[PDB]
RNA sequence: CUGGUGACUAUAGCAAGGAGGUCACACCUGUUCCCAUGCCGAACACAGAAGUUAAGCUCCUUAGCGACGAUGGUAGUCCAACUUACGUUCCGCUAGAGUAGAACGUUCCAG
RNA sequence: UGAUAUUGAAAUUCGGCUUUCUAACCCGCACCACUUAUCGUGGUGGGAGACAGUGUCAGGCGGGCAGUUUGACUGGGGCGGUCGCCUCCUAAAAGGUAACGGAGGCGCUCAAAGGUUCCCUCAGAAUGGUUGGAAAUCAUUCAUAGAGUGUAAAGGCAUAAGGGAGCUUGACUGCGAGACCUACAAGUCGAGCAGGGUCGAAAGACGGACUUAGUGAUCCGGUGGUUCCGCAUGGAAGGGCCAUCGCUCAACGGAUAAAAGCUACCCCGGGGAUAACAGGCUUAUCUCCCCCAAGAGUUCACAUCGACGGGGAGGUUUGGCACCUCGAUGUCGGCUCAUCGCAUCCUGGGGCUGUAGUCGGUCCCAAGGGUUGGGCUGUUCGCCCAUUAAAGCGGUA
RNA sequence: GCUGGAAGGUUAAGAGGAGUGGUUAGGCGAAGCUACGAAUCGAAGCCCCAGUAAACGGCGGCCGUAACUAUAACGG
RNA sequence: GAGGGUAGCGGAGAAAUUCCAAUCGAACCUGGAGAUAGCUGGUUCUCUCCGAAAUAGCUUUAGGGCUAGCCUCAAGUGAUGAUUAUUGGAGGUAGAGCACUGUUUGGACGAGCGAAUUCAGACAAACUCCGAAUGCCAAUUAAUUUAACUUGGGAGUCAGAACAUGGGUGAUAAGGUCCGUGUUCGAAAGGGAAACAGCCCAGACCACCAGCUAAGGUCCCAAAAU
RNA sequence: AAGCAGUAAAUGUGGAGCCGUAGCGAAAGCGAGUCUGAAUAGGGCGUUUAGUAUUUGGUCGUAGACCCGAAACCAGGUGAU
């Protein structure tokens, strides 16, 4: 039942990350404030 | 031949690749340039005929892995950031 | 006319890897174990899965924690 | 013969009975003031004339249950001889028993 | 079976399948000439006709024919079962260690079941109750953890790793002294440094989860980013590098992108490293003897019979093992000729009787000599007919 | 398996040329030349509809019950 | 009877895998060709020094191969090797025990009274409040001893056997089978066990009509006490 | 080295060519330093750095490769006395 997601960054430099995911638990896509290794500053990600 | 278990060089993957426009140089330290006549001019059609260059391949380069000794004049086509700041240091100047 | 069982995991080296009294680095590691039978000390410490390993360099101490219980020290040679 | 804070395998415990104080610990009467409860100003923290040793807490006594336990034997056992189960020489249990034991105690605050 | 070339006309017709006409092409059709032979060529009639036949391209059917594959372990081989990873016992108090030895589990899950800060503490509850086949809920004491800890087991945890309540995303980037493990490839732990941060008053903690299973080279292809290369030059097409994906490749170190059976018609190279017959070791089973005496026999354990349980001998049965023989040790039942053991079928000599006599039962000593002829089945066995003083049992490849 | 049939579904070359890229005369970019493309038209065959066994092949199980008292002519 | 026809990716067959020049499930001759063989057999003169293995991991692998482990020859670095005494530590076997999880004999006490109460007596590879003898890791500690390690050249070995001892398996059967530990054979002559690779004593450089001993022996065969 | 001159002598000529003196990186590139990285912060591989030509011995590779031996496969021919 789980999948595994990517996460980029909103609208900057993409420093993607790779978690799992549960479709029913969580239907939408997620959130999450992680490190931009390009920006150098923590930013917010998606997908 | 491992008798059946894989080899390592089909364990292993490949990497990296080949330029087809690979430029070679003839490296020369100031170690080899002690015994010039003080103030000569070294040119490389000199170097390939004096001793010091069996085959330039693609031109003459010197580096600086040691001190000069003497006050020369050196023409080449490209020189180590430390090779013309002791060439210029004992007297004289260079030139591409 | 036929077995059910025939099954078993791979041995896992556990135990003490130093002796008492013995000179050992700051990065080596002292005793291999499932869960906490043997207690950190002076400049020691725990690892992800339970492993202890020392933090200086120094002699291996191996000193008795409280009623049926043992810890591990490090003391630095004088 | 006190309070505070540490060191050590309960020989530091559990019980049973006794004694003691308003200088200190507690119990203690309040919820306007900061903060707190998935009923209880119950706990947590508080604002603090009195009321009292009944318990918390202590220094004193008692070996009842737990705890600490040599000496001497026994089982087992390394080595070496016989031979299969018996000799010899080092180590040395468990259990049980005579027994210890109702703590020892650094720095520290004021007496 | 379609497209197209060879291959040209006319009309019907809600860049066209179809009636339609001669001129290409076709006729083992007729009459003539070469030629008093009809193979062949040529000419004139007839038939057919842009079809057929022929070339290239495409789709389908195709053991008719061809090249090959069809695993290993295994108390012989088949059949059955098994193949990777995790935990425990066997394992002989370091570590390591086998069998087709004894027991289970895995091919995940969780956005809070993660991090941090402050709090808290469980089963079972000798009794009371709005009294419901004593155990839902509430109340007070016994309570050395007998509760829990996502999921097997074993080591750990009440200084909590177990429960609840608030804010959070460290389930971070670039690495990394020194160690464990180890044939290789892999696997495991890690102080500390720089860049960002979260929680806390602050020390300080944080590079997922109490710990140990939840996974698979490379080669090739896809999707993003980018310092780099890009065939004379400037671009491009294609490559390199970093991140990531796609395999019950489960025969799980994975032969290829792609694979099953029979041979009594059989062949070659090897093995007593490995079966079928005889020998050998063994004695479960088999055959034959003993111990105890509860009871059957009118009374009466012991004339004779012997429940429950126990101890031996023999090496004739069916097996276990795989030590000799696979550059070879020929089967079953007879026939012919015998030999030898005694656990004695007959003949000889003796006890005791539940022995009147005539006949028997059982047991001891005795191996000198004897120990039939036929019917039915290939037989051994076994049954039957008629006899005999008797129609004994075993060994010798 | 063979024979006949056609309503529809699916399906090759070939025909068809929307539309998207790489180049540049003058972040756009008309032409030319180039590397690739879709709507739609393309037959048999196979799914479907029938017929054929002196074609290949196949032709049941458990209960109770007499005027046939063991049995089961009958019924479930 | 004579003269003719059909030829091996083929002929012929009133059909048997039947015949095609004395062996046809696919004829004969020459060539590719010294096809390939992880399988058998064979492999030629002499001395000197040293001297194994029959194990692990992976394997379309199991009588084959590869790396590691044991052998040998050189060049190197220096007590880093081994035994013993002593002081330290880690680790739950033998035995023992019933405090936990089980199994289980005989009584006593009324909560429905032989195993979640009490008084006695037992049992366990997967039970432990306890717990050895040995072995193992250390201390540039002490004495006696002679190795050890690194780099490079060349190998062989991957079928093992019996005896003692701690265990599984089988039936507390096997000259059975699978692991731990030591010895011998393998590759080891000599003496003893009548004969007898594995048992006991003991390791052959050569020669001698010299002596002392081990295991085992001393009436005769037959050296030694009637 | 080929070639040229020499007795099939093995000498003289012949300097295209090969190895060494400098590494590191996939590459552009830099250079006693280089790669990774925002950062000589740390770490990896180098600065240890003698070489080269001929030849005896040992081993390996491509050729039948220490010797003898198959059951078979394909090609072209000879046979119905
Ligand atoms: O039903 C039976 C099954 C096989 N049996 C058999 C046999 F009868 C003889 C021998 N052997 C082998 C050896 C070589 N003999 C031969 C003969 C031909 O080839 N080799 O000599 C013998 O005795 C064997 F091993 C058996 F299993 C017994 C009878």
């Amino acid at each position: 039942m789980r999948v595994n997601v990517t996460l980029a960054c909103t609208e900057c430099g993409d420093r993607n990350y790779i978690t799992t995911k549960n479709k029913r638990n969580n239907p939408e896509r997620v959130e999450m404030k992680k490190f931009c290794s390009r920006e150098n500053k923590q930013t917010l990600h998606r997908e | 031949f491992e008798g059946g278990q894989l080899p390592l060089f089909r364990r292993l993957p490949k990497r990296g690749f080949t330029n087809i426009n690979r430029k070679e140089y003839a490296i020369v330290n100031l170690d080899q340039l002690n015994k010039f006549e003080d103030g000569t001019e070294v040119t490389p059609a000199l170097l390939v005929e004096s001793g010091v260059v069996k085959n330039e391949k693609s031109g003459i380069k010197i580096l600086g892995n040691g001190s000069l000794d003497k006050k020369l004049t050196v023409k080449a086509h490209k020189f180590s950031a430390s090779a013309a700041e002791a060439i210029d240091a004992k007297g004289g100047a260079h030139e591409v | 006319s036929s077995t059910k069982n025939g099954r078993d995991s791979e041995s896992k080296r556990l135990g003490a890897k130093r002796a008492d009294g013995q000179f050992v680095t700051g990065g080596s590691i002292l005793y291999r174990q499932r869960g906490t039978k043997i207690y950190p000390g002076e400049n020691v410490g725990r690892g992800g899965d339970d492993t202890l390993f020392a933090k200086i360099d120094g002699v291996v101490k191996f000193e008795r924690k409280g009623r049926d219980k043992k810890q591990v020290s490090v003391y630095a040679v004088a």
